[PDB]
């Protein structure tokens, strides 16, 4: 049976058109067992890559995690559209809201689509002319080491125009994540 | 009685039995550099180590043999054992051959007094608390030694 | 086309169900250059 | 307009056994006529103006052998046939040489010997040689696992007619003409006995040994070209 050490690269080898793998990443054969050009043969996703928020990464990635909720129709909702909710605010009868921002309630057909999009609320000010539909990123701005006080923000926040009213817009802080295509790449060893 | 015609042109006179011509000139081409016995041996340092590892493995295995004497089957024969079976469907049917090791052939006790300093190692790392790698065995090795002499063999042609 | 792609390409949609763009591509000599350095 | 050398040592009342006549035609006449002819060719020519070793690796232009390589290749090979005769100096080479002698033939003398053989492998016109290991090779996995030292060795070839190891790019060392030109007057055919003294009245050991050591600095500054192209890669 298997052993404790497990390195199948020192028992495949791999010759002049002929590849030998111990079978114990998976791969799947077609029903012929034929191949063909540009065939894949092996899946290798990662769970390292794999994150459990439901926002999702849109050179490198941006990942804005917002917390969506999808309940029924029939379903009463504790929270008003557009207002502001802060942590562990009951959203429904057992459902209660895990982070604190904007919550927006979308009323389908047959379903209701609530979303909490996380973040700090600024107002901008009259020279803030920020692309309203347009949310732009941040990245970490390399702030002057001269300047004590001055709290470098390491990390590179998204920026959205939440214009609620026709007269009064706010600017939402949305948090980001790093999804880097270049960096990162592991694959276990096949052949010796 | 012939059955060879490049035989039979010999004896005759007659020129050779022609065959298309080839587009490439060999005057330059990529060197060979593989070796027959290889094949052997890929088979057999993994075959002498997964029996090895069987015994390893499991002390009741390991109980009651003997690592300069065992034998697979009392009546195995790798004339025999040679064969293509699409039965499994596990993963899909198709053929599945079969090699047989002669137990005489593996080099059983070897093997067991490598294993041992190389579990040793596993223990120091598992003591490490870093899995144990080992890159190369040799068993490893000597693939690339027979494997050398025939990188020299094609240069020196 | 004899399913000579179509075939291979019902087999690769199963695999890849969403037609993404492809993130990394590499060999495997070049990854395993990689991890070595 | 390739060098018309004037030949290196006094040459004419240089050595008793070979006679001024018998080098008078060899040089005057021989290397007169390849001159010319070498310079008539080239007229014209882009191949003009490159180095000897330059025209005859060009002209023999790799599997088909071109009009000018025969030309080019004599001219070079008498020249440096000329370098490795010396004015009665002979006998047992030390330096670099004695250590890599005993390393591959094994005894100064087993190479005499062994050299010696040579007048029977031409059988016709042609260049005996000794040579060195410097060799590139051109395709597929040409580079060498387990790379190691002993890898360069003392070679001895037989060419037909115009041949230099550069084409197959073995540094040679030294020469003979076999070609019955050089020999026939003093001996009529008795290249068996016209061999040994050559061998050992007259050729610069010394003129060998300082081309050994102008191959051996040829293999370091390939060996560190090399070396720098490995610093690229890795950049």
């Amino acid at each position: 049976s298997p052993i404790l050490h497990e390195n199948s690269d020192l028992l495949s080898k791999r010759r002049r058109n002929k590849f030998i793998i111990p079978l114990h990443i998976s791969i799947e054969i077609p029903v012929n067992g034929i191949f063909r050009r540009n065939s894949i043969l092996a899946y290798f996703d990662d769970p390292r890559y794999r994150r459990k928020s439901s926002g999702i990464i849109k050179d490198r990635f941006f990942f804005i995690p917002e917390e969506v909720h999808i309940l029924p129709g029939s379903s009463s909702i504790m929270v008003r559209n557009n207002s502001i909710v802060g942590v562990d605010t009951q959203i429904t009868l057992n459902l209660r809201s895990r982070v604190g921002g904007l919550v927006r309630v979308e009323r389908k057909k047959k379903r209701i689509e609530l979303k909490i999009f996380s973040g700090d609320i600024h107002f901008p000010g009259e020279t803030d002319k920020i692309s309203r539909h347009t949310g732009v990123l941040i990245p970490p701005g390399t702030g002057k080491r001269n300047s004590k006080e001055s709290k470098k923000v390491k990390n590179w926040i998204y920026v959205q125009r939440i214009t609620p009213s026709k007269k009064k817009f706010f600017v939402l802080v949305r948090p980001v994540v790093t999804y880097e295509i270049t960096d990162g790449i592991n694959l276990a060893t096949l052949f010796p | 009685e012939d059955t060879n015609l490049d035989e039979l042109r010999r004896d005759c006179g007659r020129q050779p039995l022609p065959r298309k011509d080839p587009g490439v000139k060999v005057e330059e081409e990529p060197l060979l550099s593989n070796h027959p016995y290889v094949d052997k041996l890929w088979q057999i340092h993994n075959a002498e180590q997964m029996i090895l590892d069987d015994m390893e493995a499991n002390p009741v295995k390991y109980k009651g043999k003997n690592l300069t004497e065992l034998t697979d089957d009392e009546d195995f024969d790798e004339e025999n054992r040679i064969e293509y079976s699409k039965a499994y469907y596990k993963k899909a049917l198709l053929p599945k051959m079969i090699t047989k090791v002669s137990v005489k052939e593996l080099d059983l006790e070897a093997a067991f007094a490598e294993r041992q300093h190389h579990n040793k190692l596993r223990m120091e790392a598992q003591e490490r608390g870093e899995v144990y790698k080992i890159p190369k065995l040799r068993r490893n090795i000597e693939m690339d030694e027979y494997d050398f002499i025939h990188w020299r063999r094609s240069l020196e042609e | 086309e004899k399913s000579k792609q179509e075939r291979m390409t019902d087999v690769h949609n199963k695999s890849i169900v969403g037609k993404g763009t492809v993130w990394y591509e590499m060999a495997y000599e070049d990854a395993v250059k990689e991890r070595m350095q | 307009k390739f060098e018309l050398m004037p030949p290196p040592y006094p040459m004419n009342a240089l050595e008793p056994h070979m006679s001024h006549t018998t080098f008078e035609y060899h040089w005057g006449k021989h290397h007169r006529a390849y001159v010319d002819n070498l310079n008539k060719q080239i007229d014209g020519t882009e191949l003009d103006g490159m180095t000897l070793e330059d025209i005859i690796l060009i002209t023999y232009n790799r599997g088909d052998l071109l009009p000018p390589f025969n030309n080019a290749a004599q001219a070079w090979n008498h020249q440096f046939f000329w370098e490795s005769m010396k004015p009665s100096g002979g006998g047992k080479p030390s330096g670099e040489l004695l250590q890599l002698i005993n390393r591959d033939f094994g005894s100064f003398e087993a190479f005499v010997k062994e050299f010696k053989a040579a007048a029977a492998t031409q059988f016709g016109s042609g260049w005996a040689w000794l040579a060195y290991k410097a060799n590139r090779l051109n395709v597929g996995n040409t580079s060498n696992p387990h790379p190691t030292d002993e890898d360069k060795k003392l070679v001895v070839v037989k060419t037909p007619n115009a041949v230099n190891p550069l084409v197959w790019d073995y540094s040679p060392l030294l020469t003979i003409d076999v070609w019955e030109h050089a020999y026939y007057l003093d001996f009529r055919n008795r290249r068996p006995d016209y061999i040994s003294i050559f061998m050992e009245k007259l050729v610069s050991w010394e003129a060998v040994s300082s081309r050994l050591e102008v191959a051996k600095a040829k293999a370091a500054e390939r060996e560190e070209e090399e070396e720098r192209k490995k610093r690229e890669k890795e950049e």
